Protein backbone atom coordinates (compact mmCIF):
# COMPACT_ATOMS: atom_id res chain seq x y z
CA UNK A 1 0.00 0.00 0.00
CA UNK A 2 1.27 3.41 -0.98
CA UNK A 3 0.15 6.67 1.13
CA UNK A 4 -1.67 9.11 -1.30
CA UNK A 5 -0.88 13.47 -1.61
CA UNK A 6 -3.33 13.84 1.19
CA UNK A 7 -0.68 14.92 3.12
CA UNK A 8 -1.41 18.48 4.68
CA UNK A 9 0.46 21.30 2.98
CA UNK A 10 0.79 23.91 5.33
CA UNK A 11 0.85 24.11 8.86
CA UNK A 12 -1.95 26.52 10.53
CA UNK A 13 -0.66 27.97 13.92
CA UNK A 14 -3.29 29.40 15.62
CA UNK A 15 -0.65 31.00 18.08
CA UNK A 16 0.79 34.39 17.34
CA UNK A 17 4.22 35.06 16.12
CA UNK A 18 6.52 37.31 18.51
CA UNK A 19 9.42 39.47 17.97
CA UNK A 20 12.00 37.92 16.80
CA UNK A 21 13.20 35.57 17.40
CA UNK A 22 15.74 32.46 16.92
CA UNK A 23 14.75 29.88 14.66
CA UNK A 24 16.55 26.38 14.05
CA UNK A 25 16.59 24.95 10.79
CA UNK A 26 18.46 21.68 9.28
CA UNK A 27 18.76 19.94 6.09
CA UNK A 28 19.80 15.70 6.24
CA UNK A 29 23.23 15.87 4.56
CA UNK A 30 25.95 13.29 5.38
CA UNK A 31 28.03 15.27 3.59
CA UNK A 32 29.59 18.31 5.07
CA UNK A 33 28.16 21.76 3.17
CA UNK A 34 29.24 22.99 0.47
CA UNK A 35 28.88 26.83 1.19
CA UNK A 36 28.75 28.52 -2.95
CA UNK A 37 26.10 31.58 -2.87
CA UNK A 38 26.55 31.81 -6.96
CA UNK A 39 24.13 29.66 -8.34
CA UNK A 40 26.08 29.57 -11.33
CA UNK A 41 28.96 27.41 -9.48
CA UNK A 42 26.74 25.31 -7.01
CA UNK A 43 25.47 22.20 -8.26
CA UNK A 44 24.11 20.13 -5.29
CA UNK A 45 20.64 21.09 -3.83
CA UNK A 46 21.75 20.82 -0.44
CA UNK A 47 23.23 23.98 -0.34
CA UNK A 48 20.79 25.61 -2.64
CA UNK A 49 18.25 24.92 0.08
CA UNK A 50 20.46 26.16 2.72
CA UNK A 51 20.78 29.81 0.96
CA UNK A 52 16.76 29.75 0.95
CA UNK A 53 16.94 32.82 3.91
CA UNK A 54 19.11 34.60 2.20
CA UNK A 55 17.62 35.01 -1.44
CA UNK A 56 17.88 31.20 -2.89
CA UNK A 57 21.45 32.15 -4.11
CA UNK A 58 19.73 35.62 -4.97
CA UNK A 59 16.35 34.34 -6.90
CA UNK A 60 15.18 37.00 -8.92
CA UNK A 61 11.31 36.29 -9.91
CA UNK A 62 8.21 35.65 -8.25
CA UNK A 63 6.17 32.64 -8.87
CA UNK A 64 2.44 31.30 -8.48
CA UNK A 65 1.95 27.54 -7.39
CA UNK A 66 2.26 26.26 -10.84
CA UNK A 67 6.20 27.55 -10.77
CA UNK A 68 4.78 30.55 -13.79
CA UNK A 69 6.13 33.56 -13.66
CA UNK A 70 4.23 36.78 -11.35
CA UNK A 71 5.14 40.32 -10.85
CA UNK A 72 6.22 42.01 -7.42
CA UNK A 73 9.56 40.01 -6.84
CA UNK A 74 13.19 41.43 -6.95
CA UNK A 75 12.66 41.71 -11.07
CA UNK A 76 9.87 41.38 -13.20
CA UNK A 77 10.16 39.61 -16.59
CA UNK A 78 8.50 39.70 -19.96
CA UNK A 79 8.54 37.94 -22.86
CA UNK A 80 7.37 39.19 -26.84
CA UNK A 81 6.77 36.04 -29.16
CA UNK A 82 7.57 37.65 -32.56
CA UNK A 83 10.66 39.21 -31.52
CA UNK A 84 12.13 36.51 -29.91
CA UNK A 85 13.45 38.60 -26.84
CA UNK A 86 13.29 38.69 -22.66
CA UNK A 87 13.48 42.16 -21.16
CA UNK A 88 14.12 41.59 -17.32
CA UNK A 89 13.56 44.27 -15.09
CA UNK A 90 15.31 44.64 -11.86
CA UNK A 91 13.77 46.77 -8.61
CA UNK A 92 15.12 50.56 -8.42
CA UNK A 93 15.94 49.69 -4.95
CA UNK A 94 17.18 46.34 -5.18
CA UNK A 95 20.42 46.03 -3.18
CA UNK A 96 23.36 43.69 -1.94
CA UNK A 97 24.10 43.35 1.85
CA UNK A 98 26.61 45.98 1.87
CA UNK A 99 23.92 48.81 0.60
CA UNK A 100 25.46 49.08 -2.93
CA UNK A 101 23.22 48.98 -5.84
CA UNK A 102 22.04 45.76 -7.54
CA UNK A 103 22.64 47.08 -11.65
CA UNK A 104 21.76 45.14 -14.87
CA UNK A 105 25.44 44.27 -15.20
CA UNK A 106 24.97 41.79 -12.05
CA UNK A 107 22.48 40.17 -13.74
CA UNK A 108 24.67 39.49 -17.31
CA UNK A 109 27.43 38.41 -15.15
CA UNK A 110 25.61 35.69 -13.71
CA UNK A 111 25.61 34.35 -17.75
CA UNK A 112 29.44 34.48 -17.45
CA UNK A 113 29.59 32.57 -14.34
CA UNK A 114 28.31 29.45 -16.29
CA UNK A 115 29.42 30.42 -20.42
CA UNK A 116 32.98 31.90 -19.96
CA UNK A 117 34.32 28.21 -18.93
CA UNK A 118 37.50 29.55 -16.88
CA UNK A 119 34.91 30.03 -13.62
CA UNK A 120 34.68 26.28 -14.23
CA UNK A 121 31.24 25.81 -14.35
CA UNK A 122 29.30 22.62 -15.20
CA UNK A 123 25.97 24.12 -15.72
CA UNK A 124 26.34 24.77 -19.61
CA UNK A 125 23.61 23.22 -21.61
CA UNK A 126 22.03 24.01 -25.52
CA UNK A 127 19.36 25.57 -24.00
CA UNK A 128 21.76 28.29 -23.29
CA UNK A 129 23.35 28.11 -26.86
CA UNK A 130 19.81 29.28 -27.75
CA UNK A 131 20.59 32.77 -26.76
CA UNK A 132 22.14 34.61 -29.61
CA UNK A 133 26.20 35.23 -29.45
CA UNK A 134 26.11 33.07 -25.95
CA UNK A 135 27.71 30.15 -28.11
CA UNK A 136 30.14 32.33 -29.45
CA UNK A 137 31.18 33.64 -26.07
CA UNK A 138 31.25 30.78 -25.37
CA UNK A 139 33.34 28.74 -27.54
CA UNK A 140 35.96 32.57 -27.15
CA UNK A 141 35.11 33.57 -30.63
CA UNK A 142 33.56 36.92 -28.93
CA UNK A 143 34.62 39.19 -26.43
CA UNK A 144 31.16 39.58 -24.98
CA UNK A 145 27.55 38.06 -25.17
CA UNK A 146 26.24 39.84 -28.45
CA UNK A 147 22.13 38.68 -27.22
CA UNK A 148 22.72 40.18 -24.10
CA UNK A 149 22.15 44.15 -24.28
CA UNK A 150 21.12 47.52 -21.95
CA UNK A 151 18.81 49.56 -22.42
CA UNK A 152 19.93 52.27 -19.68
CA UNK A 153 23.44 50.62 -19.59
CA UNK A 154 25.14 48.90 -16.87
CA UNK A 155 24.19 51.33 -14.04
CA UNK A 156 20.41 50.52 -15.23
CA UNK A 157 17.72 48.21 -13.97
CA UNK A 158 16.79 47.14 -18.17
CA UNK A 159 18.21 43.93 -19.29
CA UNK A 160 17.62 42.44 -22.75
CA UNK A 161 17.90 38.90 -23.75
CA UNK A 162 17.72 37.60 -27.65
CA UNK A 163 16.40 34.39 -28.36
CA UNK A 164 17.04 32.19 -31.66
CA UNK A 165 13.86 30.30 -31.50
CA UNK A 166 11.10 30.93 -28.49
CA UNK A 167 10.59 28.01 -26.22
CA UNK A 168 7.15 27.14 -24.05
CA UNK A 169 9.06 26.83 -20.80
CA UNK A 170 9.23 30.90 -20.99
CA UNK A 171 6.73 31.69 -18.78
CA UNK A 172 7.50 29.36 -16.09
CA UNK A 173 10.31 28.98 -13.55
CA UNK A 174 13.08 26.44 -14.18
CA UNK A 175 12.97 26.81 -18.05
CA UNK A 176 16.66 26.86 -18.70
CA UNK A 177 17.00 28.80 -21.49
CA UNK A 178 16.90 31.87 -19.56
CA UNK A 179 18.78 32.53 -16.30
CA UNK A 180 16.65 33.93 -12.90
CA UNK A 181 20.04 34.91 -10.74
CA UNK A 182 22.29 38.15 -10.00
CA UNK A 183 25.99 38.02 -8.87
CA UNK A 184 27.76 40.97 -7.23
CA UNK A 185 29.96 41.87 -10.23
CA UNK A 186 31.62 45.16 -8.24
CA UNK A 187 32.76 43.04 -5.12
CA UNK A 188 33.79 39.90 -7.50
CA UNK A 189 35.25 41.67 -10.36
CA UNK A 190 38.75 41.98 -8.67
CA UNK A 191 38.73 37.84 -8.39
CA UNK A 192 40.16 35.65 -11.24
CA UNK A 193 37.78 33.48 -12.94
CA UNK A 194 39.34 30.42 -11.84
CA UNK A 195 39.68 31.63 -8.18
CA UNK A 196 36.05 32.55 -7.98
CA UNK A 197 34.54 29.36 -6.67
CA UNK A 198 36.94 29.16 -3.80
CA UNK A 199 36.77 32.86 -2.92
CA UNK A 200 35.38 33.64 0.41
CA UNK A 201 34.19 36.51 -1.20
CA UNK A 202 31.43 33.45 -2.98
CA UNK A 203 31.51 31.30 0.27
CA UNK A 204 32.22 32.08 3.71
CA UNK A 205 31.74 36.23 3.27
CA UNK A 206 29.20 36.79 0.51
CA UNK A 207 26.68 39.50 -0.56
CA UNK A 208 23.01 38.62 -0.87
CA UNK A 209 19.73 40.10 -2.05
CA UNK A 210 17.56 38.25 0.23
CA UNK A 211 15.54 39.10 3.95
CA UNK A 212 18.77 37.63 5.66
CA UNK A 213 22.24 37.83 5.17
CA UNK A 214 24.89 35.06 6.14
CA UNK A 215 26.41 37.23 9.68
CA UNK A 216 28.86 34.27 9.68
CA UNK A 217 29.50 31.17 7.80
CA UNK A 218 31.12 27.75 9.56
CA UNK A 219 32.58 26.16 6.85
CA UNK A 220 31.27 22.53 5.96
CA UNK A 221 28.99 22.96 8.97
CA UNK A 222 26.40 26.35 9.44
CA UNK A 223 24.74 29.30 8.29
CA UNK A 224 24.18 32.51 10.92
CA UNK A 225 21.62 33.99 9.08
CA UNK A 226 20.66 37.91 10.72
CA UNK A 227 17.83 40.51 9.15
CA UNK A 228 19.59 42.50 5.63
CA UNK A 229 18.51 45.81 6.33
CA UNK A 230 18.91 46.58 2.83
CA UNK A 231 16.24 44.36 1.80
CA UNK A 232 13.39 45.82 -0.73
CA UNK A 233 10.73 43.91 0.96
CA UNK A 234 8.93 43.27 4.02
CA UNK A 235 10.80 43.00 7.40
CA UNK A 236 11.51 40.09 8.49
CA UNK A 237 9.84 38.54 11.93
CA UNK A 238 12.64 36.38 13.60
CA UNK A 239 15.67 37.48 14.95
CA UNK A 240 18.01 35.36 13.59
CA UNK A 241 17.94 31.49 11.65
CA UNK A 242 20.53 28.93 12.03
CA UNK A 243 20.74 26.82 9.14
CA UNK A 244 22.89 23.39 9.71
CA UNK A 245 23.71 20.25 8.48
CA UNK A 246 22.67 17.04 10.13
CA UNK A 247 23.35 13.43 9.78
CA UNK A 248 21.07 10.73 9.14
CA UNK A 249 22.25 8.78 12.37
CA UNK A 250 21.19 12.26 14.11
CA UNK A 251 18.22 13.40 12.62
CA UNK A 252 15.26 11.51 14.91
CA UNK A 253 17.81 12.12 17.94
CA UNK A 254 17.74 15.84 16.92
CA UNK A 255 13.95 16.17 17.04
CA UNK A 256 13.38 14.53 20.24
CA UNK A 257 15.48 16.97 21.84
CA UNK A 258 13.81 20.24 20.30
CA UNK A 259 17.30 20.92 18.88
CA UNK A 260 16.01 21.77 15.29
CA UNK A 261 12.29 22.97 14.39
CA UNK A 262 12.35 22.09 10.83
CA UNK A 263 14.63 19.21 9.30
CA UNK A 264 14.27 19.25 5.28
CA UNK A 265 15.29 16.53 2.89
CA UNK A 266 14.53 13.15 5.12
CA UNK A 267 14.77 9.68 3.69
CA UNK A 268 11.10 7.77 3.89
CA UNK A 269 12.89 5.48 6.23
CA UNK A 270 12.27 7.15 8.85
CA UNK A 271 9.16 8.47 8.79
CA UNK A 272 7.76 5.41 10.80
CA UNK A 273 9.73 7.02 13.99
CA UNK A 274 8.98 10.81 12.74
CA UNK A 275 5.01 10.24 12.87
CA UNK A 276 5.16 9.50 16.32
CA UNK A 277 6.77 12.62 17.66
CA UNK A 278 4.24 14.92 19.65
CA UNK A 279 5.24 18.22 19.85
CA UNK A 280 5.70 18.52 16.04
CA UNK A 281 3.07 18.65 12.55
CA UNK A 282 4.40 16.71 9.79
CA UNK A 283 3.53 18.27 6.81
CA UNK A 284 4.12 16.87 3.02
CA UNK A 285 3.52 17.11 -0.76
CA UNK A 286 4.76 15.83 -3.95
CA UNK A 287 8.44 16.06 -4.22
CA UNK A 288 9.85 17.67 -7.45
CA UNK A 289 12.14 14.70 -7.62
CA UNK A 290 13.18 11.57 -9.36
CA UNK A 291 15.65 8.61 -8.77
CA UNK A 292 17.38 6.87 -11.73
CA UNK A 293 19.80 4.27 -12.71
CA UNK A 294 22.32 4.96 -15.05
CA UNK A 295 25.05 4.03 -17.10
CA UNK A 296 28.07 4.82 -18.37
CA UNK A 297 28.38 5.32 -21.85
CA UNK A 298 31.53 7.79 -23.14
CA UNK A 299 33.00 10.94 -22.20
CA UNK A 300 32.12 14.58 -22.30
CA UNK A 301 34.66 16.92 -24.61
CA UNK A 302 35.07 19.88 -22.41
CA UNK A 303 36.63 22.01 -24.88
CA UNK A 304 33.90 21.16 -27.45
CA UNK A 305 30.64 20.91 -25.06
CA UNK A 306 29.66 17.99 -25.82
CA UNK A 307 28.66 13.83 -24.92
CA UNK A 308 30.65 11.82 -26.84
CA UNK A 309 28.80 8.18 -26.81
CA UNK A 310 32.22 6.21 -27.70
CA UNK A 311 33.12 3.78 -24.42
CA UNK A 312 33.59 0.45 -25.14
CA UNK A 313 31.26 -1.91 -22.87
CA UNK A 314 28.83 -4.59 -23.29
CA UNK A 315 26.39 -1.29 -21.71
CA UNK A 316 26.62 -0.27 -25.77
CA UNK A 317 23.68 -3.01 -26.51
CA UNK A 318 19.65 -2.07 -26.25
CA UNK A 319 18.79 -5.64 -24.80
CA UNK A 320 21.94 -5.45 -22.11
CA UNK A 321 20.48 -2.15 -20.74
CA UNK A 322 17.08 -3.61 -20.41
CA UNK A 323 17.68 -6.38 -19.03
CA UNK A 324 19.31 -5.38 -16.52
CA UNK A 325 16.81 -2.55 -15.50
CA UNK A 326 13.97 -5.71 -15.70
CA UNK A 327 16.30 -7.49 -13.05
CA UNK A 328 15.72 -4.99 -10.43
CA UNK A 329 13.42 -5.32 -7.43
CA UNK A 330 12.51 -1.51 -7.10
CA UNK A 331 8.98 -2.31 -6.23
CA UNK A 332 10.17 -4.82 -3.68
CA UNK A 333 12.42 -2.83 -1.58
CA UNK A 334 9.85 0.13 -2.03
CA UNK A 335 7.62 -1.99 0.36
CA UNK A 336 9.99 -2.95 2.93
CA UNK A 337 11.32 0.13 3.33
CA UNK A 338 10.22 3.05 2.41
CA UNK A 339 6.80 3.89 4.20
CA UNK A 340 4.71 3.85 1.46
CA UNK A 341 6.34 7.46 0.84
CA UNK A 342 8.39 6.03 -2.48
CA UNK A 343 6.52 4.71 -5.32
CA UNK A 344 8.34 2.57 -8.35
CA UNK A 345 8.41 5.20 -11.66
CA UNK A 346 7.12 4.29 -14.72
CA UNK A 347 8.76 7.26 -16.69
CA UNK A 348 10.83 10.21 -16.01
CA UNK A 349 8.33 12.77 -15.66
CA UNK A 350 7.44 13.31 -12.07
CA UNK A 351 3.39 12.92 -10.79
CA UNK A 352 4.06 16.56 -9.78
CA UNK A 353 3.86 17.69 -13.65
CA UNK A 354 0.67 15.73 -13.50
CA UNK A 355 -0.28 17.65 -17.07
CA UNK A 356 2.61 15.69 -19.11
CA UNK A 357 2.35 12.22 -17.07
CA UNK A 358 0.83 9.12 -18.48
CA UNK A 359 -0.47 5.85 -17.21
CA UNK A 360 -0.29 4.35 -20.77
CA UNK A 361 3.57 4.58 -20.37
CA UNK A 362 4.98 0.91 -19.40
CA UNK A 363 8.44 0.92 -18.09
CA UNK A 364 10.85 -0.45 -15.23
CA UNK A 365 8.37 -0.53 -12.09
CA UNK A 366 7.21 -4.60 -12.11
CA UNK A 367 10.25 -7.14 -12.27
CA UNK A 368 10.52 -9.46 -14.91
CA UNK A 369 13.47 -12.02 -14.23
CA UNK A 370 12.09 -14.07 -17.42
CA UNK A 371 12.09 -11.15 -19.71
CA UNK A 372 15.84 -9.99 -18.39
CA UNK A 373 17.06 -13.79 -19.41
CA UNK A 374 15.30 -13.59 -22.48
CA UNK A 375 16.51 -10.28 -23.74
CA UNK A 376 20.31 -11.01 -22.95
CA UNK A 377 20.04 -14.90 -24.55
CA UNK A 378 18.61 -13.61 -27.80
CA UNK A 379 21.27 -10.93 -27.63
CA UNK A 380 24.35 -13.22 -27.90
CA UNK A 381 25.02 -13.38 -23.95
CA UNK A 382 24.97 -17.02 -23.09
CA UNK A 383 24.97 -18.72 -19.60
CA UNK A 384 27.93 -19.90 -18.27
CA UNK A 385 26.95 -23.48 -16.43
CA UNK A 386 30.34 -23.52 -14.30
CA UNK A 387 30.73 -19.22 -13.29
CA UNK A 388 27.02 -19.09 -13.51
CA UNK A 389 27.20 -15.75 -15.37
CA UNK A 390 26.90 -15.20 -19.26
CA UNK A 391 29.66 -14.73 -21.22
CA UNK A 392 30.61 -13.50 -25.06
CA UNK A 393 33.75 -13.87 -27.03
CA UNK A 394 35.15 -15.42 -23.52
CA UNK A 395 34.72 -11.94 -22.46
CA UNK A 396 32.79 -12.57 -19.09
CA UNK A 397 29.92 -10.25 -18.06
CA UNK A 398 31.39 -8.31 -15.17
CA UNK A 399 30.29 -4.40 -14.48
CA UNK A 400 31.00 -2.08 -11.66
CA UNK A 401 28.40 -0.60 -9.46
CA UNK A 402 29.04 2.72 -8.04
CA UNK A 403 26.22 2.56 -5.19
CA UNK A 404 25.92 5.73 -2.76
CA UNK A 405 25.45 6.21 0.98
CA UNK A 406 22.26 7.12 2.33
CA UNK A 407 19.83 5.96 4.89
CA UNK A 408 20.40 2.40 7.73
CA UNK A 409 19.02 0.28 4.18
CA UNK A 410 21.54 2.12 1.29
CA UNK A 411 24.21 -0.61 1.51
CA UNK A 412 21.74 -3.24 2.01
CA UNK A 413 19.25 -1.96 -1.40
CA UNK A 414 22.95 -1.73 -3.17
CA UNK A 415 22.97 -5.38 -2.27
CA UNK A 416 19.17 -6.21 -3.24
CA UNK A 417 20.07 -5.44 -6.70
CA UNK A 418 23.33 -7.10 -6.91
CA UNK A 419 21.59 -10.47 -6.29
CA UNK A 420 18.67 -9.55 -9.15
CA UNK A 421 21.40 -9.42 -11.49
CA UNK A 422 23.04 -12.14 -9.96
CA UNK A 423 19.93 -14.25 -10.77
CA UNK A 424 20.17 -13.14 -14.12
CA UNK A 425 23.56 -14.11 -14.55
CA UNK A 426 25.21 -10.46 -14.55
CA UNK A 427 28.61 -10.01 -12.40
CA UNK A 428 28.10 -6.94 -10.09
CA UNK A 429 30.56 -5.58 -7.84
CA UNK A 430 30.91 -2.17 -5.57
CA UNK A 431 33.05 0.51 -6.58
CA UNK A 432 35.92 0.14 -4.39
CA UNK A 433 34.26 -2.78 -2.31
CA UNK A 434 32.42 0.56 -0.42
CA UNK A 435 29.43 2.89 -0.94
CA UNK A 436 30.60 6.46 -2.43
CA UNK A 437 30.47 9.51 -0.17
CA UNK A 438 27.84 12.62 -1.32
CA UNK A 439 30.84 15.19 -2.22
CA UNK A 440 33.30 13.03 -3.83
CA UNK A 441 30.68 10.91 -5.87
CA UNK A 442 29.33 14.77 -7.61
CA UNK A 443 33.31 15.14 -8.33
CA UNK A 444 33.32 12.23 -9.80
CA UNK A 445 30.59 12.20 -12.22
CA UNK A 446 30.22 15.89 -13.15
CA UNK A 447 34.19 16.28 -13.79
CA UNK A 448 35.52 15.95 -17.44
CA UNK A 449 35.84 13.47 -19.43
CA UNK A 450 36.10 11.50 -17.06
CA UNK A 451 35.45 8.63 -15.39
CA UNK A 452 36.01 5.28 -16.86
CA UNK A 453 36.26 2.96 -13.61
CA UNK A 454 32.35 3.15 -13.25
CA UNK A 455 29.63 1.14 -15.31
CA UNK A 456 26.12 1.59 -13.17
CA UNK A 457 25.55 4.28 -11.02
CA UNK A 458 21.94 5.60 -8.91
CA UNK A 459 21.56 9.62 -10.28
CA UNK A 460 19.01 11.03 -7.52
CA UNK A 461 17.44 14.67 -8.70
CA UNK A 462 15.86 18.39 -7.20
CA UNK A 463 14.50 18.78 -10.63
CA UNK A 464 14.28 21.79 -12.62
CA UNK A 465 10.53 23.29 -11.82
CA UNK A 466 9.90 23.11 -15.41
CA UNK A 467 9.01 19.64 -16.99
CA UNK A 468 11.68 20.04 -19.49
CA UNK A 469 14.45 17.88 -19.34
CA UNK A 470 17.31 19.66 -21.61
CA UNK A 471 19.40 20.85 -18.93
CA UNK A 472 19.83 16.98 -17.91
CA UNK A 473 19.94 14.47 -21.14
CA UNK A 474 20.85 17.43 -23.84
CA UNK A 475 24.19 16.80 -25.95
CA UNK A 476 26.23 19.88 -24.73
CA UNK A 477 25.32 19.40 -20.89
CA UNK A 478 28.10 18.09 -18.35
CA UNK A 479 24.61 17.36 -16.09
CA UNK A 480 24.47 13.85 -18.74
CA UNK A 481 27.19 12.46 -17.17
CA UNK A 482 26.51 8.98 -18.69
CA UNK A 483 27.25 10.66 -21.68
CA UNK A 484 24.91 9.31 -24.11
CA UNK A 485 24.40 10.78 -27.47
CA UNK A 486 21.09 9.31 -29.82
CA UNK A 487 19.95 11.33 -32.79
CA UNK A 488 15.91 10.52 -31.94
CA UNK A 489 16.56 11.17 -28.15
CA UNK A 490 17.85 14.74 -28.91
CA UNK A 491 14.64 15.37 -31.37
CA UNK A 492 12.64 14.31 -29.05
CA UNK A 493 13.75 16.92 -26.35
CA UNK A 494 14.16 19.66 -29.23
CA UNK A 495 10.34 18.20 -29.67
CA UNK A 496 9.13 19.20 -26.38
CA UNK A 497 10.32 22.42 -26.87
CA UNK A 498 9.52 23.15 -30.06
CA UNK A 499 7.17 26.17 -31.47
CA UNK A 500 4.46 23.67 -32.20
CA UNK A 501 4.57 22.61 -28.36
CA UNK A 502 3.09 26.04 -27.76
CA UNK A 503 0.22 24.19 -28.49
CA UNK A 504 -0.03 22.11 -25.09
CA UNK A 505 -1.99 19.30 -26.99
CA UNK A 506 1.09 19.03 -28.88
CA UNK A 507 3.20 18.94 -26.44
CA UNK A 508 1.70 16.43 -24.51
CA UNK A 509 2.47 13.60 -27.05
CA UNK A 510 5.92 15.07 -27.35
CA UNK A 511 6.21 14.00 -24.02
CA UNK A 512 4.54 10.68 -24.31
CA UNK A 513 6.76 9.75 -27.36
CA UNK A 514 9.98 10.63 -25.42
CA UNK A 515 8.98 9.05 -22.53
CA UNK A 516 8.49 5.88 -24.43
CA UNK A 517 11.59 6.39 -26.06
CA UNK A 518 14.21 7.08 -23.36
CA UNK A 519 11.93 3.56 -21.46
CA UNK A 520 13.19 1.56 -24.72
CA UNK A 521 16.54 2.77 -25.52
CA UNK A 522 17.17 2.33 -21.77
CA UNK A 523 20.44 4.94 -21.34
CA UNK A 524 18.88 5.66 -18.03
CA UNK A 525 16.41 3.55 -15.67
CA UNK A 526 13.74 5.23 -13.94
CA UNK A 527 13.71 4.17 -10.11
CA UNK A 528 11.52 6.03 -7.97
CA UNK A 529 9.31 9.32 -7.89
CA UNK A 530 9.00 10.25 -3.99
CA UNK A 531 6.49 11.69 -1.45
CA UNK A 532 8.22 14.34 1.03
CA UNK A 533 7.48 14.65 4.36
CA UNK A 534 8.94 17.87 6.98
CA UNK A 535 9.22 17.97 10.09
CA UNK A 536 7.52 21.06 11.91
CA UNK A 537 8.12 22.11 15.40
CA UNK A 538 4.51 23.35 17.31
CA UNK A 539 6.00 27.16 17.91
CA UNK A 540 6.56 27.95 14.34
CA UNK A 541 4.26 30.31 12.74
CA UNK A 542 3.55 31.06 9.15
CA UNK A 543 5.13 28.23 7.87
CA UNK A 544 3.96 26.22 5.00
CA UNK A 545 5.32 24.45 1.73
CA UNK A 546 3.03 25.67 -0.83
CA UNK A 547 5.33 26.62 -4.19
CA UNK A 548 3.05 29.76 -4.20
CA UNK A 549 4.40 30.87 -1.14
CA UNK A 550 6.88 34.19 -2.13
CA UNK A 551 7.56 35.87 1.73
CA UNK A 552 8.09 32.58 3.31
CA UNK A 553 10.99 33.54 4.88
CA UNK A 554 10.21 36.54 5.75
CA UNK A 555 6.33 36.55 7.18
CA UNK A 556 7.59 33.50 9.16
CA UNK A 557 7.95 33.38 13.47
CA UNK A 558 8.05 31.29 16.06
CA UNK A 559 5.20 31.51 19.07
CA UNK A 560 7.94 30.73 22.14
CA UNK A 561 11.20 30.25 23.09
CA UNK A 562 13.74 27.26 24.19
CA UNK B 1 14.15 26.81 -9.67
CA UNK B 2 17.12 24.88 -11.64
CA UNK B 3 18.24 21.15 -11.46
CA UNK B 4 20.25 20.06 -8.82
CA UNK B 5 22.16 16.68 -7.37
CA UNK B 6 20.86 15.18 -4.41
CA UNK B 7 21.68 12.95 -1.29
CA UNK B 8 18.95 10.27 -2.06
CA UNK B 9 15.92 11.63 -0.67
CL1 LIG C 1 25.92 32.23 -31.68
Amino acid sequence: KLKAGNFDVAYQNPDKAIKGGNLKVAYQSDSPMKAQWLSGLSNDATFATMSGPGGGQDGLFFTDSGFKFIKGGAADVALDKESKTATITLRKDLKWSDGSEVTAKDYEFTYETIANPAYGSDRWTDSLANIVGLSDYHTGKAKTISGITFPDGENGKVIKVQFKEMKPGMTQSGNGYFLETVAPYQYLKDVAPKDLASSPKTTTKPLVTGPFKPENVVAGESIKYVPNPYYWGEKPKLNSITYEVVSTAKSVAALSSSKYDIINGMVSSQYKQVKNLKGYKVLGQQAMYISLMYYNLGHYDAKNSINVQDRKTPLQDQNVRQAIGYARNVAEVDNKFSNGLSTPANSLIPPIFKQFTSSSVKGYEKQDLDKANKLLDEDGWKLNKSTGYREKDGKELSLVYAARVGDANAETIAQNYIQQWKKIGVKVSLYNGKLMEFNSWVDHMTTPPGANDWDITDGSWSLASEPSQQDLFSAAAPYNFGHFNDSEITKDLNDIDSAKSENPTYRKAAFVKYQEDMNKKAYVIPTNFMLNYTPVNKRVVGMTLDYGAMNTWSEIGVSSAK
Amino acid sequence: RPPGFSPFA
